[PDB]
């Protein structure tokens, strides 16, 4: 029952704001203290701030002390974060963690991914892999999406609206020598399935608000 | 008297 | 303030092995202390509270003990849905300082790879590029040289490779080698191919440009 539901991330100009949303559908969040952590890229975790029950007295750490301030509303349950004068540092994922009395941080968000640049967003291209050909060479035969040149991150890709799930590898996103992300989702199929059932890998790209379903069919 | 209000919170 | 080191900074143990991780304080801290895990990507997952107590939903393969400095966390039979970093934080006095965190790799029997070839589309020949894939599926260790060989010629490059993290099953990898390559450069060659090679062995899958 007790979840923790982020919103808010996307893209902002450096020097720019942005404010993320943490709503909590499980308890009141009035009897917890409520922390802002987030995690750099490549990087460890790191506590950002905190607020108390009434919403009388916040932290925050002197690297963004100034900069960040933390609100909380109990009759909506949604603990604010405002965020002023991004830095390319606070590119991050956010997280918003709840904190029980004698326990300690038990129950964090899904995450919202905050990017700070001056780059412009930049919609996916998806693109099929679908060989027939040397494929029907062994029982397994691989059918692939390829996503290029998009900005920012993330990408999700699934397989027939999520009705496939097994044997899928959706790679990590590689920035690329033009500045630009690109990934690729394959999965794994019987070969006599080939001619029977369909294939759609749907893509979404949030920051650009794209979804592109490409029917990853064989060749000729 | 954040940090206050924290360790009274953590200890009850 | 007190600081938190944890030793090992990874480790690397097979299935069923018992592991161990110590978290050593600067100060007394009595026993606030956690210990939580986290998947790449995923938010962490609270595991241990009061350095020696379980949390709801977690399996009962993990432990916990520690006096005033020494803490320890075991887990009795490693399982391969955990690899992730376990990282210990103390919370007898504010802030709460975390260890610099325990990295777990599990050790498998040697996979072969899985290896497939994935042509450029049409629709990307259209756009004047050209990306010719290379696929190498669920096999054990990372450790692989992929080369990509255009008649007969070996490239260099024009090739970016992505890797999976290790898999929560069966604990393999998977790498996508992209040779990016200009429509003009395309089509002055037929025969394309990838070679791939752990150990002794060395597959090589390759296409003709013009095929079915």
């Amino acid at each position: 029952e007790e979840q923790l539901v982020e919103s808010g991330g996307g893209l902002v100009q450096p020097g720019g704001s942005l404010r993320l949303s943490c709503t909590a559908s499980g308890f009141t969040l009035s009897t917890y203290f409520m922390f802002w952590v987030r995690q750099p890229p490549g990087k460890g975790l790191e506590w950002v701030s905190g607020i108390n029950l009434g919403g009388d007295k916040t932290w925050s750490t002197d690297s963004v002390k100034g900069r960040f301030t933390t609100s909380k509303e109990n009759a909506k349950n949604t603990l604010y974060l405002q965020m002023d004068s991004l830095r390319p540092e606070d590119t991050a994922v956010y997280y918003c963690a709840r904190l029980r009395s004698q326990r300690g941080f038990d129950h964090w968000g899904q995450g919202a991914l905050v990017t700070v640049s001056s780059a412009s967003t930049k919609g996916p291209s998806v693109f099929p892999l679908a060989p027939s050909s040397k494929s029907t060479s062994g029982g397994t035969a691989a059918l692939g999406c390829l996503v290029k040149d998009y900005f920012p991150e993330p990408v999700t890709v699934s397989w027939n609206s999520g009705a496939l799930t097994s044997g899928v590898h959706t790679f990590p996103a590689v920035l690329q020598s033009s500045g630009l992300y690109s990934l690729s989702s394959v999965v794994t199929v019987p070969s006599s399935s080939l001619g029977t059932q369909t294939y759609i890998c749907n893509v979404n790209h949030k920051p650009s608000n794209t979804k592109v379903d490409k029917r990853v069919e064989p060749k000729s | 008297s954040f940090k206050e209000e924290l360790d009274k919170y953590f200890k009850n | 303030d007190i600081q938190m080191t944890q030793s090992p900074s990874s480790l690397s143990a097979s299935v069923g092995d018992r592991v161990t991780f110590t978290c050593r304080a600067s100060q007394g801290v009595n026993n606030w202390l956690a210990w939580y895990q986290q998947k790449p990507g995923k938010a962490p997952k609270l595991l241990i509270y009061r350095a020696s107590n379980l949390e709801t939903g977690v399996p009962s393969r993990f432990s916990g003990s520690g006096s005033g400095t020494e803490f320890t966390l075991t887990i009795s039979s490693l399982q391969p849905e955990d690899i992730a970093t376990y990282y210990c934080q103390q919370h007898d006095n504010f802030p709460y300082t975390f260890g610099q965190g325990t990295k777990v790799v599990i050790r498998r029997t040697v996979a072969a790879p899985s290896v497939f070839i994935f042509p450029p589309s049409d629709e990307q020949l259209k756009s004047g590029t050209a990306s010719v894939v290379c696929l190498l599926n669920n096999f054990y260790p990372r450790e692989a040289k992929v080369q990509w060989k255009v008649d007969n010629a070996l490239q260099s490059g024009n090739s970016q490779e992505s890797v999976t993290e290790q898999d929560s099953k069966d604990s393999t990898y998977s790498l996508s080698s992209t040779l990016t390559l200009s429509k003009a450069d395309y089509e002055k060659h037929k025969v394309y191919a990838c070679e791939v090679t752990q150990g002794t062995t060395s597959v090589t899958k390759s296409f003709n440009r013009g095929e079915c």
